[PDB]
Formats: C-alpha cells, sequence, structure tokens
C-alpha cells in the first residue's frame, strides 16, 4: 500500500548517492 | 556482496536478516514486504545437500539493522517466526528453480525510519524494469570475496544491470528456467561486482522511474564463484512467482 518508499530518502524529497545510475540505465541504448 | 560499497543510513529499510538461534549465527538476507510477512530465499531454510532443514522455532530475523558488529537500540527490531512457507514446486535436486520462500512474523513489526517494506511488482512494472541493460540494486551482509566452504561491519550495495538471456544461458551448463534471471557487467564492460555466500534471500529491487517506488524483482538465488569474467549472479524471478505469493498472503 505505502511500500517502497524510504522515509530517510523518497519521503524527503532526498536522493541516495548511486540511483541516478539506475534510472541512467534506462534511458541508455 | 562483491565490489559493492557501505550502505548509507535507512537506504535499505526492507533489509532483514535471518538468524539461526542457537548457536546464534547469519544464515541469509530477506526481504519486508508487509508488516507481518518476511520473503527469502528456499534454499535458506531446506537444502537436504547440505542437511539443512529449518522449522519456525529454529529461527529469528533483526529487522531494520545496519551494523552487525553494532547493537542498534530502539533502532532493530527482532522477531520471532509463526510459520515458514517453501514454493511447493521448490526444486533443489537440480537447478533450485522457484527458490522462493515467505516466513510470517509472530508479532507484527513496527515501521520507522530504519524500516519500511518494499513493493511487489505488477505485471508494467516486470514489463518496463526487467528489460536488459537495466540496472536494479542488490544487497547484503554476505561474504566480502569467492573463497571456500568476507564478513563485513556495515551492509553492503552494488548496483548491478540485468543480462540478456542467452548470455545468461551461455555462461553455465546449469539449466536455468524462466522462473530466474541473471544481472552483472559482461566481461569487457569494465565494471564489477555480484552477490556471493551469505547474500541468499537478500532483494534485487528496481526504482520504477513513474511513482518513485521500490520494487522486488528479484531474490539472490545461486552462482559459480563471486564476480568471476564470463559469470552472472542468478535471482529468483519475483514477478513470475508472484501469484503463490498472494495465495499464501491471502489466507493469513
Ligand atoms: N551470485 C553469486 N555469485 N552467488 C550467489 C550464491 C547465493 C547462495 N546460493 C548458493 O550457494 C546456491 C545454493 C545451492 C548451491 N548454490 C549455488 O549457487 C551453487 N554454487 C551452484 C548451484 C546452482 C543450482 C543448483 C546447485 C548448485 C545463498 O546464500 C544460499
Ligand atoms: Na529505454
Ligand atoms: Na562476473
Amino acid at each position: 500500500a505505502d511500500c517502497g518508499l524510504r522515509p530517510l530518502f523518497e519521503k524527503k524529497s532526498l536522493e541516495d548517492k548511486t540511483e541516478r545510475e539506475l534510472l541512467e540505465s534506462y534511458i541508455d541504448g | 556482496i562483491v565490489e559493492g560499497s557501505d550502505a548509507e543510513i535507512g537506504m535499505s529499510p526492507w533489509q532483514v536478516m535471518l538468524f539461526r538461534k542457537s548457536p546464534q549465527e547469519l544464515l541469509c538476507g530477506a526481504s519486508l514486504i508487509s508488516d507481518r510477512w518476511v520473503l527469502t530465499a528456499a534454499h535458506c531454510l531446506l537444502y537436504p545437500p547440505w542437511d539443512k532443514n529449518f522449522t519456525e522455532n529454529d529461527l529469528l530475523v533483526r529487522i531494520g539493522k545496519h551494523s552487525r558488529t553494532r547493537y542498534e537500540r530502539n533502532i532493530e527490531k527482532i522477531s520471532m517466526l509463526e510459520k515458514i512457507y517453501i514454493h511447493p514446486r521448490y526444486n533443489w535436486r537440480e537447478n533450485l528453480d522457484r527458490d522462493i520462500a515467505l516466513m510470517k512474523l509472530k508479532k507484527p513489526v513496527a515501521f520507522s525510519d530504519y524500516i519500511h517494506p518494499v513493493c511487489l511488482p505488477d505485471r508494467e512494472t516486470a514489463a518496463s524494469l526487467l528489460q536488459a541493460g537495466y540496472k536494479g540494486r542488490v544487497t547484503g551482509w554476505g561474504n566480502l570475496k569467492e573463497t571456500w566452504t568476507g564478513q563485513p561491519s556495515v551492509l553492503q550495495v552494488v548496483n548491478l544491470p540485468i543480462v540478456e538471456r542467452p548470455v545468461c544461458k551461455d555462461s553455465t551448463r546449469i539449466r536455468i528456467t524462466d522462473n530466474m534471471f541473471c544481472a552483472g557487467y559482461k566481461p569487457d564492460e569494465g565494471k564489477r561486482g555480484d552477490a556471493c555466500e551469505g547474500d541468499s534471500g537478500g532483494p534485487f529491487v528496481m526504482k520504477s522511474p513513474f511513482n518513485n517506488r521500490w520494487y522486488q524483482m528479484g531474490i539472490v538465488s545461486w552462482g559459480e564463484g563471486c564476480d568471476r569474467d564470463g559469470k552472472y549472479g542468478f535471482y529468483t524471478h519475483v514477478f513470475r512467482l508472484k501469484k503463490w505469493i498472494q495465495k499464501v498472503i491471502d489466507q493469513f
């Protein structure tokens, strides 16, 4: 239900040190 | 986990440790998917080749943990297990097909900044995210290198891309099924890393670019050594076995 959202990261609009690398992996060919 | 790095704090608040009660021993990783429900690899609980055959009473989980070489007062919660459920088509004789199990907690755990459930993928989440070249995250307190049958102080994390089904099959003589996927960098991709012995039952998770939620796509299952050129880690395919998890969950 309210799963998948980390109190210390998403719920505080804060990003971990390597989460952009995963999103970049989706856009790259 | 090999060639990973220290998790930041509350980076993986669904991370669960699975222990033997006596003598107190860290067996495996797990993942929290509800207040009552913990998910792990079937071979953490039942593998007759290692005369391993744990019941509910034999075991205990520790949730919200970051260091094993600390005790984390008013942060980490410990829970006994009411029932263990192994996939009825779990196959240890051959290739660890459906290497999945569910443990139900005696008391529902309290959610905190350090304890929070991971989502399970739907149809579309599996379609959009479980594709070759797309990167998920693996975590655990497992072995630091390949060795014979590497304990780190801090929870370990590595991002690894999913690998095309044909390169997975070419890597190994072990028969793989639809209920599994493989992840890791090709030799001559330049990056490295892998799960390892001890990391089993730990989650392979991906961040949906649509709703910002973390989903558990895989369970650390098997490999040959850890982090070898031309080998990849094999993950239990969480979507293909979701209906079973649901039968078990929709039935208390
Ligand atoms: Na893409
Ligand atoms: Na490798």
